[PDB]
């Protein structure tokens, strides 16, 4: 694996 | 007209807030029409990747 997944600038606050 | 200055009604009346940058994804760039050179010629843009 030698790398953790990157993640997506695209989350919101979602209401909870 | 001429050497005279004037004020700027179209810059003023079209950015009343600047608009925030969101990206664009692979579905929705599909139909975006197809960016033209003038359109981007000294402006201002933003990686917001």
């Amino acid at each position: 694996i030698d790398r953790y997944e990157q993640v997506s600038k695209d989350f919101e606050f979602i209401k909870i | 007209a001429g050497e005279q200055k004037c004020f700027d009604w179209e810059l003023m009346t079209n950015f009343r807030r600047l608009p925030q940058s969101h990206g664009s994804n692979v579905q929705q760039r599909e139909q975006q029409p197809a960016p033209r050179p003038e359109d981007f010629e000294g402006k201002i843009v933003t990686q917001w990747y």
